[PDB]
């Protein structure tokens, strides 16, 4: 029963924060890299961060480095994404993928999730 | 099935070429044990000693775990040469043309990921033998084994005990014996250790 | 055509590393038999036997089902080695230099998924030669078959009577014959049996 | 004469039932793992549900997991998804696919569907 | 350019797993002879003869099909081994360790489809040596050729009259001569014929 | 000088009979598989009929199975596709593509055609 | 950089299958010529010679052509066997158990097209042994080459001097020398010629 | 992990065909040495050597370097046969069947690129046997290496003394010792290099 | 400096003939098949003419057979489009590719022009 | 930390001159070539510029050859696009890919940039 549930998506203004939070179930979570992508309405999916299975090593976009911190809880099965002063373009519906031992940025992807909308 | 879906997965990422090692900074250890089954042959002309051996490998590769809860009925997975990675542990002191008689065999990985590894072979070592006390001679053929391009802090090479039970008598040579001893050995560049296992087959000549 | 229709959706989703199995936690029954069809060599000082064999393996493949009627006029399909899973059955007690004499054929599986394979080999195979009654001995070499990697409750391998209809009579020995035998051996750790078929041919020598 | 032919579509309203139906022929239907895939209308296909060619595997998506169910009737060579409280999401032409003794999550499929229209 | 388009083309939809048949449900005609080029050895111990032969094997790829004015200046094609069907003629009563002496070597198809096989080889073969009129015996030694696989209704195995038009005498035995022969075996679960041809070299010690 | 012309396209009421035919030039007509595939405006094409290269073999798509009827004419290297009881979304141009040797529905197409327009 | 460039264009339409010709209605012209190392062996009883033998074969591909200018530094380049055409050339009297000695090496290719292919080999060939002027005999080994599958009009094979500058003396056999002759030969069904080179080394017997 | 990261890299843009340089118009420097580990075999009616032979070949590969910082616990990197360039280093008189004894291992480079490939061979060379001083004869057997394809300016071949530390004593011949020397050979067309280098192996019979 | 220019675009009326060049540089000329490839606004990319290396076969969509004529001119390194009663679907970015040694039809290409828009 | 940041976007009126400058960092910038793309915004990406690894040798595109100059500098870790003389349809979001050691037109890139938006 591989599951991989987002949330703490919404509106938010400019220049403000959100904790969006991922939990995986059905799989071991500590033999993944949990990464995260986005889907803006009208445009293609693209990486926006991405943590190692070990979790020793975390990848940003350029677009989105400084401002982003993707983080990872193995005894929780969790992924967070720490977004920290947001702008329009992000906005998106942030969904997680998972790579079993990725490295964190070019993986095969195994699970994905739902998605969570995010409106800036 | 639950089979299927565990060996497409296995492979999701995986590169044949790397270390299954969780921490990159830390060796792999290889249990290493040879089993003789016969001696066949003991060339005095051209120094070579040709017996026939079952190798056996054991590591611990990181990435063939899975879930048999999640996989019921699948507690264990076979993989080719070439698909998996390996150690490259090969005879040092090999006088076969081919200079590897190994038939390569499938890798064998459980739960926890243990690969077992058992090569058979005909091998073709190099021996000096000793000709002087010939209707009493008893001669020691080593068999050096180690990894042709790993060294330590990357291959941890460790020995077991060489096997005998399925020995078959030779109606020219009595075995004594086989111990086996892992030594290391150094480069003057770098303090990196290299080990190898050399089991030493001590023969008598049958009068 | 209907066989290529057929060839094309056989590999639609088939892994040959996996068993062919509809349910993972029962074994496939794998049943086999030699044909011998003349001992070409008994090798004394060496103690190896050279003989002629043409192994015959059946089993059942789940995945390699169809419908005669949506299929007119393929009944049979054939598949190369290494598309399509075969039983590793390798001959224990080989001292062939390759350690695998058998020449890879085409497996043919017909509309119920029931897949044969016969391997031609020329096997060299360790036997102790007892020279005692010189002049008059009955030797017994046996031929041990068994799977490398699959035990039992995974590949039950289950034996037939080998037939010496195609044997080529020896200059140098008389075949008394060749009974085969079943048995299986356990390990310490788990009751999972494995299963082995000895063939042993018994031979006279001729005065 | 492969067909598989969907059925049990129309209009629901938000926090309804509907139960899908599709009847296959042609082709051996216990051989085949039988799985539904969605296409909203300015979007692509993806994954709903799937069930294993034995029918002891079924796998849903993260987003109705809970909410739907697939099922299997090898006699009458039908697959069934019962969706129980549907969300203004679950709109799209609904559509079975077949896939040759597949696990029911990532298979290459041989056999589709027309498809139904269900509209929230 | 048109030989570029062609071997573009003739791959498009090609498996060559597949017979090269229009209906699956009669047979592909298979045209076998042979070419004895030396008698390399005749062993007596191990009842083996080693001759020099040339394989020709013809048959109709209807896949392989092309219009020449379409194609000007292409009107004939080389495909390698196992990138189009080639039919399973063996040797049964082969004695090589390989069991498999032929060369692979191109197939040459021409417009209509037409394809022509011609592997050489040292081939092997079990022959029952008779010593009793030592130094005036003749020997007949057997040369069996059947598809592996493929029976009647399948593959339509005809004979062709072999040419010893390149063969090269021996300094040992004459060659008295070498018929072919056609013969059909039956199983007694069907119907189905199973052909293979059977070449007779005739031998005679000289003295 | 291969050429896949298609014509009898139009304008239908609902429920009404179409015979599309397209001829075949330039290249070997028995030696083929020809199928019939569409375009709706603003979607992909898919599958609607096909012949195996010998004529033996016809395969519909399920949207349209009962309804359209395949056939091939090899002495004036012609392909039919009589449509009975069109309904609107049998709204499309209608184009023939041609497959070496191929089965029918699952094929490597070589030659493709331009297309009839049929509005429903 | 200009090498990868190079290498990544020079593949871009390219079919191994296809003879490299502007025009598909005109040969390709082939150069043959080999060289004589040593002659390693002069079997009597089995009449099969082993030589040394490097052959060289020069031909055009139209297809591997690049400027200069627009790649600096990159004047030749090489290709594996496999990836680009090569000619069949084959000893057709062999008696190579494997039937093809050659070393297949890389292919050299320059500006203009130029393909150079060099294979060294161990080569047994049948040569008919005449012995009954036994202590003064000369004998004429032939060695044939041809193309296996092409004849004339598509691969027009072409005679260059074998060179005896590295030859190496052998202790029972004197070299007079290896001249070498190209024939035509022609089927009844077609006037296609079908040409050949043989190089018929002439030896004496050392007193 | 960045062991698998570096591996996924490292052949982005990687042909290995192509000659590994910085700058197409200069030479790749290949440090060449062999160790000599026994001389197994002096055949004297067929001229040839066989021994026991280590190859040390060292280049630079410009394209496998990367950042120890970036890559933690990774400094070094194996690639097996066919996946990276390696130099086309070959013993040009080899009178081996197969013309390449050398077992293809894998080749480590480490982070600044530096490439050491280490194949083992049993090496059949072609050796002049001057039997006149028979009993106290002194002989010189050359080992000739080089670039079967790549000249001077592209592959620049220097030579490194051979070591004998693991020199294994051979009953019937004396080692006297086994110096090296860098040849340059030159063709008429062009004023391009060949390097090649010579191992002349000094052996006396034993007596 | 691989340069592939066209020119000759602009504005025809229906039934009209506009004769488009492309000129090409930085390549040999001569080892290349060069083929028209057309691009209408919302639509994808389709195949027109194409010549191959030596000139002597040409290929034609069936939709402009008869009347597009595609030629070559090595020694000015030109390929010509002469374009006889165009037609209102005749109205796209046309644009030339060069495939090394290709036949002229289904070929890897390797060199892309700009294009030039015509418009019936 | 492998960060292309590109700069110096805007508007611009045409017949002017942009200098977009990208600076990289996380990876070693001398053993790759760096190459230019552009997305116009309902369009897909296409080439603009390309510098080897080694910077002798530079790729345009023939859109935009001889007005845009591709440089790099390995000292500061940066690669510069000269535009000279804009048009309108120069206008899209420029951003800069990394191949490893590529030759500068065909390659696999491995990092991607954020891009900067220029209007004209
Ligand atoms: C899988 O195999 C491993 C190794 O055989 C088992 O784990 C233990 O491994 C150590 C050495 O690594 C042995 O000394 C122990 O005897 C092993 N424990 C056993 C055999 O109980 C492991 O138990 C096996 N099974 C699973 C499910 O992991
Ligand atoms: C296909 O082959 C199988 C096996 O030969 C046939 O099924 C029976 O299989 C058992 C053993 O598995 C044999 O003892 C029987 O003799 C077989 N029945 C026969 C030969 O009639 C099966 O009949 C074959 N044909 C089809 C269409 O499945
Ligand atoms: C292509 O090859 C075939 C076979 O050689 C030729 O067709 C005839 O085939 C039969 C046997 O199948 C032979 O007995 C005839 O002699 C062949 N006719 C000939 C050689 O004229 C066919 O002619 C060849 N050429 C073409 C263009 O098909
Ligand atoms: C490339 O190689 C060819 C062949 O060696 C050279 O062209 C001439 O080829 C003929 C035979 O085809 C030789 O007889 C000539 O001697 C060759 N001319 C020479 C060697 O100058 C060609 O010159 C070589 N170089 C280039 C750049 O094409
Ligand atoms: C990687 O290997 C190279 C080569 O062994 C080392 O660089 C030097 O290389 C020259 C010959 O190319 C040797 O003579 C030196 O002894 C080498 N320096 C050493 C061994 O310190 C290089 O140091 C090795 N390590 C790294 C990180 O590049
Ligand atoms: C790996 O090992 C090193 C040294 O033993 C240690 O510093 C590091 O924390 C370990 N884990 C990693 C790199 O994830
Ligand atoms: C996966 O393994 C863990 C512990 O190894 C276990 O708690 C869990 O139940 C397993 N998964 C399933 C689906 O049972
Ligand atoms: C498979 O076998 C097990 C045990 O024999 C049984 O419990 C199960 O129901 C079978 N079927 C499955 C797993 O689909
Ligand atoms: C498929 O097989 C079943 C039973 O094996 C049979 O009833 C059915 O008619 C077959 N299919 C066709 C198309 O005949
Ligand atoms: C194939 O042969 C069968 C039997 O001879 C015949 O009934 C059929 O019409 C032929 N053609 C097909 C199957 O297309
Ligand atoms: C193709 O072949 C047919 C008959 O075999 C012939 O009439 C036709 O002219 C050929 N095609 C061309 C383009 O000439
Ligand atoms: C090829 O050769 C033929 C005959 O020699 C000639 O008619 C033709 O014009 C040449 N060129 C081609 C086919 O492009
Ligand atoms: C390509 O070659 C031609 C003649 O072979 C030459 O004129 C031209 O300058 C070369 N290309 C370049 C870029 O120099
Ligand atoms: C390569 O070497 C040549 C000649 O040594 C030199 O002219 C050139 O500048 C070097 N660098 C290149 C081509 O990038
Ligand atoms: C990469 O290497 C350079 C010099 O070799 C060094 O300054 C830099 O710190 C390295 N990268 C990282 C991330 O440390």
């Amino acid at each position: 029963q591989v599951q991989l549930v987002e949330s703490g998506g919404g509106l938010v203004q400019a220049g403000g924060s959100l904790k969006l939070s991922c939990a995986a179930s059905g799989f071991t979570f500590a033999h993944y890299a949990m990464v995260w992508f986005r889907q803006a309405p009208g445009k293609e999916r693209e990486f926006v961060a991405g943590i190692s299975w070990s979790g020793a090593s975390t990848y940003y976009a350029s677009s989105v480095k400084g401002r982003f911190t993707i983080s990872r809880d193995n005894a929780k099965n969790t992924v967070y994404l720490q977004m920290n002063s947001l702008k329009p373009e992000d906005t998106a519906v942030y969904y997680v993928a998972a790579a079993r031992f990725g490295v964190g940025v070019d993986d095969d992807y195994s699970y994905w999730g739902q998605g969570t909308q995010v409106t800036v | 099935e639950f089979q299927r879906k565990l060996y497409k997965e296995l492979v999701k990422n995986y590169n044949p070429l790397e270390r299954p090692v969780a921490n990159d900074s830390q060796p792999l250890t290889v249990y290493f044990s040879l089993s003789l089954l016969q001696i066949m042959d003991v060339d005095e002309k051209n120094q070579v000693l040709t017996t026939n051996i079952w190798l056996q490998m054991s590591w611990t590769d990181h990435y063939l775990q899975w879930n048999v809860s999640e996989y019921p009925g699948v507690k264990t997975v076979r993989f080719p040469d070439g698909q998996i990675w390996k150690p490259d542990i090969l005879l040092y002191n090999s006088a076969d043309e081919r200079f590897d008689a190994t038939f390569h065999t499938n890798v064998l990985v459980n739960s926890s990921g243990h690969c077992q590894y058992l090569p058979p072979g005909i091998f073709k070592s190099s021996c000096y033998i000793d000709v002087r006390w010939f209707p009493f001679d008893v001669q020691h053929c080593k068999l050096k084994f180690g990894s042709w391009s790993y060294g330590g802090w990357s291959l941890d090479l460790q020995m077991q005990e060489a096997d005998i039970s399925g020995y078959i008598p030779n109606g020219e040579w009595d075995l004594v014996g086989i111990p086996g001893k892992r030594s290391e050995r150094f480069y003057e560049c770098c303090k990196e250790p290299y080990p190898d296992v050399t089991f030493t087959v001590t023969m008598r000549r049958r009068t």
